């Protein structure tokens, strides 16, 4: 845990986009 | 064109000097002393004196003056950004910015002093950078300075890579007395710290309103960001171009990009105070804090400060949730709440005495300045896309980050 | 209190000792400190400074000190006076319009009350043109069988060979020492 | 104190110049007028240790104005020093010949800088950018008789672009005075 707020994963790019 | 960089203390002794030019002598700065004393006693002060001919701009640090003399005219905001800089740099090498390091820190202090600018002008600021040339416990300089890449050493290697990031949210508000809002900023700021093996070219995507157009997708929650100031390891001609952010993460915490734009949307905490001041008899506190965030989000920290009466004395505390603690250090009501659910509603009432003899002079009305403090919860809706980890070697990067929201100039003017 | 250790380092030897190498501009002063430290002939400029470099040879350590002859120069040969042990005179015997200077310059520096300890040490340096005079002629002219109470010795040393040198630094370390 | 702090400068243990340096620099950042030892820190000067060095220079700096005259024992130090294959050490020479403000010294100071000019290290060639300023400050006319405008000018059109900026920046300087 952490205080303000649990750290989340990203993504590598815009996949909608090409 | 600062002529020289030196160290002040609070009783006006120089704890550390360097001059870069020799245009200016060195018994100028016995006179910088008397002359902020002088201006400080008339409301005449400012970061940047004059003495005769000679200017000392300088701005004030923890426990010292960081004064550089010049008599040209040079830069003033170059001399700040220098300031800065060095500022930020003991920062890195010194845990603290006191007296204890000047008079103890000196041999590395003279060293990093004359490295980092030379004839007056900068040439070496990065601390990731600097601290591989320069250290108090000396080789070739790494090629990253003498390289293009001068925030990025190359070599380094990791047995994960993991990158962490923070987009910390800044709500500043800016409430009349009259009850309307008149400054309501948001000041986005992504900050990462990077752990990566090799010299990586982060290529970050957001849901940006410009990129959403663009592409066509303007129809779909795109944060409006009015202001956008990249780091330096972020390539302005990508950004200009096409919104490409593409740019190669230092080693450790660093902000890569600080987001500022405003905000139309109703206030997350409103707070309904009334003053029943009686005349030199009593005063009470009708204070209502009503969380126009959403139910979903609980604000950690919750301390909105509430500027009681200086000569307040014999106080009581009628609120609802949270502890109440008056400060008489700080001459406020605390109104320290741990965990507020959004849309909750805490009602105090305060009531302290008064002295029967009239103070002497006036006293202010300090606004009230709440300290909440919502993890988890992006008011401006901007969410994280995509982040491109590309290596020449290859490597399966996992990102992280996490949303943060805060209270930053949120204030609230009193009656 | 014991001095054992003293002896052990004794046994393989403690002793370092120091050196000076003072003379004119231009007098093969610089070329011969540098074969005594490298070995090699070195193309160096006009020694504005000084020169501080140390030999080690015969398990002691040859710290030589040079020193240029410019007339700037020639008045801050008193600074190291301070914790010296030693002292080399390099002749310029190829100009003979600077072997008067030369003389009177040995003279003052010869007459100083804190230099008593120091020994001579005469090297006739530039042994390779037809005009050099031999080891007799060259300590008749600077009369060094006047110098009461110094222990003066003439060594021809060509800078372009490097022979004579090993003579004249056996001989400073018989001078230094007087063990076996 | 001052008797017993030259009679440790001038030994023959590296472990006592190292403190009696450390000594010296933090009496001057005491408020101590260190000014009459500027002779006797000069023969502790060409030392191997990197450490002890800069605080010579440092010292050289600011006890240049003071005492002129015994800063004449340092130009050949200087000269040779600005030819060690360490970049740092070069870069730190040149930084100090700049800062020294004598008006005997600078004339001698000219090779050093047009040999460091071309010089393949881009520390050395940003050193010198500053430098080249710094004695134009002092003497106008004697950059000009060297002739470093010429290559000044040329740094521009060079590659490492730190160095460039470094050339910008004492060429606008130059011009500024002009
Ligand atoms: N041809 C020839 N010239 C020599 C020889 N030895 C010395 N010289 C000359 O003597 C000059 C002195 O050279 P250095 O030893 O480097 O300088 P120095 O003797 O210390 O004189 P200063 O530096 O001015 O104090 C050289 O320039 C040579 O031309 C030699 O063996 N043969
Ligand atoms: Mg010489």
């Amino acid at each position: 845990d952490r205080k303000g707020g649990s750290y989340s994963q990203a993504a590598g790019s815009d996949s909608a986009q090409s | 064109s600062a002529s020289a960089v030196y160290v002040l203390d609070l009783k006006g002794k120089v704890l550390i000097c360097r001059n870069y030019r020799g245009d200016v002598d060195m018994s100028e700065v016995e006179h910088f002393m008397p002359i902020l004393m002088e201006k400080e006693e008339e409301g005449m002060l400012s970061p940047i004196l004059a003495h005769g001919g000679v200017r000392f701009m300088w701005i004030k640090h923890n426990n010292l003056y960081l004064v550089a003399t010049s008599k040209k005219n040079a830069c003033v905001s170059l001399v700040f950004s220098f300031l800065y800089k060095v500022v930020q740099v003991f920062s890195e090498y010194f845990k603290e910015l006191e007296e204890e390091s000047i008079r103890d820190n000196f041999v590395i202090i003279y060293e990093l002093l004359d490295e980092l600018m030379d004839f007056g002008y900068p040439q070496t600021t990065d601390s990731k950078i600097l601290q591989e040339y320069i250290t108090q416990e000396a080789p070739r300089p790494p090629a990253t300075v003498t390289n293009a890449v001068s925030w990025r050493s190359e070599g380094i290697k990791y047995r994960k890579n993991e990158v962490f990031l923070d987009v910390i949210e800044a709500v500043n508000l800016l409430v009349s007395a009259n009850g309307n809002v008149l400054r309501s900023e948001i000041v986005g700021s992504i900050k990462m710290r990077v752990f990566l093996s090799g010299m990586p070219e982060l290529r970050l995507g957001l849901n940006d309103k410009v990129l959403f157009d663009n592409t066509g997708r303007g129809k779909s929650k795109s944060v409006e960001l009015e202001d956008v100031k990249f780091h330096q390891c972020v390539r302005l001609s990508r950004f200009e171009n096409d919104r490409t952010i593409s740019f190669i993460p230092p080693d450790g915490e660093f902000e890569l990009m600080s987001y500022r734009l405003n905000t139309h949307v109703k206030p997350l905490i409103w707070i309904e105070s009334v003053i029943e001041k009686h005349s030199h008899s009593r005063i009470e506190y009708m204070v209502k804090a009503k969380s126009q965030f959403k139910r979903r989000s609980t604000a950690n920290n919750v301390e909105i400060h509430i500027p009681v009466p200086n000569d307040a004395d014999s106080p009581k505390f009628k609120t609802t949730v949270g502890s109440v603690k008056w400060v008489p250090e700080n001459s406020e009501i605390v109104w320290s709440v741990k965990s507020f659910p959004g849309g909750k509603e805490y009602l105090m009432r305060a009531h302290f005495g008064l002295p029967s003899v009239e103070a002497e002079d006036k006293e202010g009305k300090p606004p009230i300045s709440v300290k909440f403090e919502i993890p988890y919860f992006t008011t401006s809706g901007i969410q994280v896309r995509y982040l491109k980890i590309i290596e020449k070697s290859g490597y399966q990067a996992l990102p992280w980050v996490r949303y943060i929201t805060q209270n930053g100039d949120y204030q609230l003017r009193t009656q | 209190g014991n001095i054992f250790a003293n002896l052990f380092k004794g046994l393989f030897g403690k002793k370092e000792m120091r050196i000076l190498m003072v003379g004119l501009d231009a007098a093969g002063k610089t070329t011969i400190l540098y074969k005594l430290k490298l070995g090699e002939i070195v193309t160096t400029i006009p020694t504005i400074g000084f020169n501080v470099e140390t030999v080690e040879y015969k398990n002691i350590s040859f710290t030589v000190w040079d020193v240029g002859g410019q007339d700037k120069i020639r008045p801050l040969w008193r600074h190291y006076f301070q914790n010296t042990q030693g002292l080399i005179f390099v002749v310029d015997s190829n100009d003979r319009e600077r072997v008067n200077e030369a003389r009177e310059e040995l003279m003052r520096m010869l007459a100083e009350d804190e230099l008593r300890d120091a020994v001579l040490l005469v090297f006739a340096n530039k042994q390779d043109l037809p005009n050099a005079m031999n080891a007799a002629e060259i300590t008749d002219k600077l009369g060094l069988h006047s110098l009461r109470h110094r222990n003066w010795y003439i060594q021809a040393t060509c800078a372009t060979s490097g022979d004579g040198l090993y003579e004249g630094l056996d001989w400073l370390s018989n001078q230094l020492r007087n063990q076996k | 104190e001052i008797f017993e702090l030259k009679a440790e400068l001038n030994s023959d243990k590296k472990e006592k110049k190292k403190e009696a340096v450390k000594k010296v620099i933090a009496s001057m950042t005491v408020g101590k007028d260190v000014s009459a030892l500027f002779p006797d820190v000069v023969n502790c000067m060409q030392t191997d240790n990197l450490e002890l060095k800069k605080l010579v220079y440092l010292y050289l700096m600011n006890y240049a104005k003071s005492q002129p005259d015994m800063a004449i024992m340092a130009v050949n130090t200087f000269v040779k020093d600005c030819e060690d294959p360490n970049p740092l050490i070069r870069a730190l020479a040149v930084r100090t010949m700049g800062c020294i403000r004598v008006d005997k010294i600078t004339e001698y100071l000219c090779e050093p800088l047009r040999k460091c000019l071309k010089d393949e290290d881009p520390y050395v060639r940003k050193t010198a950018a500053v430098c080249v300023a710094k004695l134009h400050d002092i003497n106008a006319q004697l950059v000009e008789d060297q002739g470093f405008l010429d290559t000044l000018k040329d740094l521009i059109s060079d590659s490492n672009p730190m160095v460039v900026a470094n050339a910008v920046a004492a060429l606008s300087e130059i011009a500024e005075s002009h």
